[PDB]
């Protein structure tokens, strides 16, 4: 009985959003402010900006009501 | 997310025609109620005159999140127009005053989002005497329930800016036919604000008022940007998802150019009639 | 001794008032008038009375094991009785090991003056401090 | 069970300062009809 | 009107509970009414509406109603008849390593799901893990948690219980990631092997002084770039107990979990969904189903 | 000094939890059934009543407060001087034994 990970299939009726790693070595992180090192010293990175604005671009997009 | 939101499960609306429909429901529930209870007086609104009153009092709205004392980020005031279009939608504007159920709508979007303002601010920043802000403050808090529940407790409202910005990136990044997408951001932002004008909150997604903000700057400088969508978004392969969003964006930038804005002399005189609605309970 | 009583009869009352109130919502007839309010009435107003009176008599101070034989149901009277035996059994520990150990102390003084005759004198010394002067 | 007393007495922050709130008003639950009581001895 | 009083479960600072049965669907919830100056309705309870009202996982409480009346709301969510810190101080029930992989993992799925909707559960601890009688934990109360995602947003360091917040939080960091709920679930699971609260902090220093002395402290390149943070500190340097020490019976997998929940760089912490991909809960001891979880009897 | 219980804060609780007690029974009497509301009742009232007994022998007794922790401490200390000796004397023992190897 044991577990076998899923990865959450949740559909975001949009374009695909690539991954956070494969984030910066797509050119994404060029264009956003990059994070202070006091930010740095958090759990905040400048791709977690660049991540959620690209999940909210593609949220909806091939989708109406 | 949105895509998991509560706006997209119940605030999004298939047609303008539904918003009509919904409008005229509130209007006539308004009508019949006071006419049960104690039959066609004219001192009643239109369902039209009341979207009139609505638009004006949105513009309002948008001017007192704009002169806020404490500079007010911009997903607070679009998220208080969106619960003014909401509460109106299925309210009637001769029940609560749209200028009370204004800044109330403004008080709940300072709350809801982390915007943190105490209440002698929030009242500090209205141009009336302090026994004025005073009462206003109590009016405020009064209505706050009845707002929230007229929202049927939906109070997350996602706006098309970080989806613009998202897609401002992702243009920069994978776009290099476009150099220097932030003349797109300057004409996008004014018909951004165009567009939240109308009833496209209600109708589209964030995600798409923001991409017809950006591809209707484009067109307006003269970029095409028929292989952002295409490719880069590959809708090159399902053709009917890339129509269908070419319907949703073309009939996003007609509703934006057919939006007449509420006049002066009918704005007055709506006014007067509403206070006189208001009055004579 | 005027307080300790004067506590005594409202904690009685109260004890009382609960017997009537119980016995006047088990024995509940028709029969009855503006009874059974008025004796919830006394019982509430009598409960304030108490912590009116648990104060004058504040100085009392009632031992931790004490209220261990109340909770339990116990004898505190037999505690008293223990104590008394406690105190008793136990004071001829004390003096029972000073008498035990002073004689030691007076012998083996006795006895070290029996074998050094230089040094007398100290030992007489030894006893001397040996006491509690 | 019956040690409770002992134990209500490491938390006197249970019961405030002077008194809980009351509300004689509220104490119309105390009204009662006529009825008879099974397993329950006087 | 239509939901009716049953019993009287407790209150928090700014909420009283009921247990209640709806007359609709004769289901058992848990209402809760806010308490009340010139603010209007308070905010903590407004976080709680927005924030599940805008959530549905099965490992995520979920407020089935909410209204109100003058100046007043309630809530209503699931009822849940336990929390995990009922569970963790019981010493009558144990906690076999199944049932603690059970907790865990349904722990690590509500907060993937609540991270992967970038909100950031700012309260963790196992008082706000309850568990309904079908054994599904739940993630308690939002009233203090936000949205991580946006940088224009300045948080607050001072938002989470003291024994479980991560370094960073109490050096002061007014932005972070999802690295808080994650060392908090990291001394969930610590209090889960132990039943006793992993570093019970007095104070803010004492917090951080037991956190380096367990752990060791962080020598920078551990968590580099840490000097900056607003509040920060240099702190005498702890060797730090080996996590086989502390945790005498954990498996080596278990192990690599608790390394990974306690890495000082908030950053090379592990995250929900990558804490899900590792081999402990992969590994041969099941997680419990819920049926067979232990439950505090009265 | 510590071991003891004030008499004062000891009636203090139980009037307020009586008190307590009863506030929390009036929201639960209303919306129960007829023959189950003087269940609660009875049941209170009764335990209820026996709580107070536990005072009443209290107070009773309140002629010997002063004159039983003195004896409580006095004989343990005997009793620790009595032990304490015989505590002593074993360690003597292993000193007979490890001082003369630590010499």
């Amino acid at each position: 009985a044991l577990y076998e990970y899923q990865p959450l299939q949740i559909e975001t009726y949009g374009p695909h959003v690539p991954e956070l790693e494969m984030l910066g070595r797509l050119g994404y992180l060029n264009h956003v402010r990059a994070a202070s090192p006091q930010d740095l010293a958090g759990g905040y990175t400048s791709s977690l900006a660049c991540h959620r604005a690209l999940q909210d671009a593609f949220s909806g997009l091939f989708w109406q009501p | 997310m949105y895509h998991n939101s509560s706006q997209k499960r119940h605030w999004t609306f298939s047609s303008e025609e539904q918003l009509a429909r919904l409008r005229a429901d509130a209007n006539r529930k308004f009508r019949c109620k006071a006419v049960a209870n104690g039959p066609n007086d004219p001192v009643f609104l239109e369902p039209h005159e009341e979207m009139t009153l609505c638009k004006y009092y949105e513009k309002r709205l948008l001017e007192f999140c704009s002169v806020f004392k404490p500079a007010m980020p911009r997903s607070v005031v679009g998220t208080a127009c969106m619960y003014f279009k909401r509460f109106y939608l299925n309210n009637s504007v001769m029940e609560y005053h749209p200028r009370i159920i204004m800044l109330t709508c403004a008080f709940l979007a300072c709350k809801v989002d982390e915007f943190n303002v105490s209440s002698p601010q929030f009242v500090g920043n209205l141009r009336e005497s302090p026994l004025g802000q005073e009462k206003a403050l109590e009016q405020i808090l009064e209505y706050e329930l009845l707002l929230i529940q007229q929202l049927n407790f939906h109070l997350i409202v996602h706006n098309p800016y970080r989806p613009f910005e998202g897609f401002l990136i992702d243009l920069k990044t994978r776009y290099p036919i476009l150099e220097n997408p932030e003349i797109l951001r300057k004409t996008a932002d004014d018909f951004l604000n165009r567009i939240a004008l109308t009833d496209a909150y209600l109708l589209y997604t964030p995600s798409q008022i923001a991409l017809t903000a950006i591809l209707s700057s484009a067109s307006r400088a003269g970029i095409t940007m028929e292989s952002y969508l295409s490719e880069s978004l590959m809708l090159k392969e399902n053709r009917t998802c890339l129509s269908q969003l070419l319907d949703i964006m073309k009939s996003m930038r007609n509703l934006v150019k057919k939006y007449e804005p509420p006049r002066s002399e009918e704005v007055a005189v709506l006014k007067q009639k509403l206070e006189r609605c208001h009055s004579a309970e | 001794a005027e307080k300790f009583d004067h506590l005594e009869e409202h904690l009685e009352k109260f004890v009382e008032n609960i017997r009537q109130l119980g016995i006047i919502v088990s024995d509940f007839q028709p029969s009855s008038q503006a009874g059974l309010n008025q004796k919830l009435n006394f019982i509430v107003t009598g409960l304030q009375d108490i912590d009116k009176c648990r104060q004058q008599l504040h100085d009392i101070t009632v031992p931790l094991e004490v209220f261990e034989y109340i909770d339990q149901g116990r004898n505190p009277q037999l505690y008293t009785k223990e104590c008394l035996e406690r105190a008793l059994a136990k004071n001829e520990q004390v003096k029972g090991k000073i008498d035990t150990m002073k004689k030691f102390k007076s012998l083996l003084i006795q006895e070290l003056s029996k074998v050094f005759p230089e040094d007398m004198a100290k030992y007489r010394s030894i006893r001397g401090e040996d006491h509690p002067p | 069970d019956n040690s409770s007393l002992r134990s209500l007495i490491e938390k006197p922050p249970i019961l405030s300062s002077s008194f809980n709130p009351i509300t004689g008003t509220m104490l119309a639950g105390f009204r009662l009809h006529t009825g008879p009581l099974p397993e329950q001895c006087r | 009107k239509r939901y009716e009083k049953l019993d009287f479960l407790g209150e928090g600072q700014f909420a009283t509970v009921y247990k209640a049965r709806d007359k609709n669907t004769n289901q058992i919830v848990a209402i809760k009414k806010i308490k009340l100056a010139k603010d209007g309705i308070n905010r903590t309870a407004l976080r709680e509406i927005k924030l599940l009202q805008e959530l549905s996982h099965p490992n995520i409480i979920g407020l089935l109603d909410a209204f109100g009346h003058k100046s007043n709301i309630s809530l209503v969510f699931d009822f849940m008849e336990t929390d995990l810190e009922v569970i963790i101080k019981d010493n009558s029930l144990v906690l076999t390593p199944s049932h603690i992989k059970a907790y865990m993992l349904m722990t690590l799925q509500g907060l993937e799901y609540l991270h992967q909707h970038w909100i950031l559960h700012r309260d963790l601890k196992p008082n706000n893990l309850l568990l309904d009688e079908n054994g599904v934990l739940k993630l308690a109360d939002f009233g203090l948690a936000k949205s991580f995602g946006s940088p224009n947003r300045a948080y607050t360091h001072q938002v989470v219980t003291r024994w479980y917040r991560a370094p960073e939080l109490l050096f002061g960091a007014r932005m972070y990631g999802v690295g808080v709920d994650m060392w908090a679930v990291g001394c969930i699971l610590a209090e889960l092997l132990l039943r006793v609260p992993f570093l019970p902090g007095d104070s803010d220093l004492d917090q951080l002084t037991r956190i380096f002395e367990t752990l060791g402290t962080p020598t920078e390149e551990q968590w580099p770039d840490m000097c900056s943070l607003p509040d920060y500190v240099t702190f005498k340097s702890f060797p730090g107990i080996p996590l086989h020490h502390i945790f005498s019976a954990a498996g080596d997998d278990l192990l690599d979990l608790i390394q990974g929940l306690f890495l000082f760089n908030p950053c090379a912490r592990i995250t929900a969904t990558q804490a899900l991909k590792m081999k402990y809960f992969s590994n041969r001891p099941g997680p419990t189903p819920g049926c067979q979880l232990p439950r505090p009897n009265c | 000094a510590s071991p003891g219980y004030r008499l004062s804060t000891l009636i203090e609780f139980l009037l307020h939890r009586a008190y307590s007690e009863l506030m929390v029974l009036t929201d639960l009497l209303p919306r129960k059934s007829d023959v189950e509301r003087k269940i609660e009742i009875v049941q209170f009232a009764s335990r209820t009543r026996q709580l107070f007994v536990r005072l009443l022998a209290l107070v009773k007794w309140a002629n010997n407060a002063g004159k039983v922790e003195k004896c409580a401490m006095i004989s343990s200390f005997l009793d620790q001087q009595a032990i304490l000796f015989v505590d002593t004397a074993d360690r003597l023992a292993s000193l007979a034994r490890d001082a003369l190897v630590h010499a």
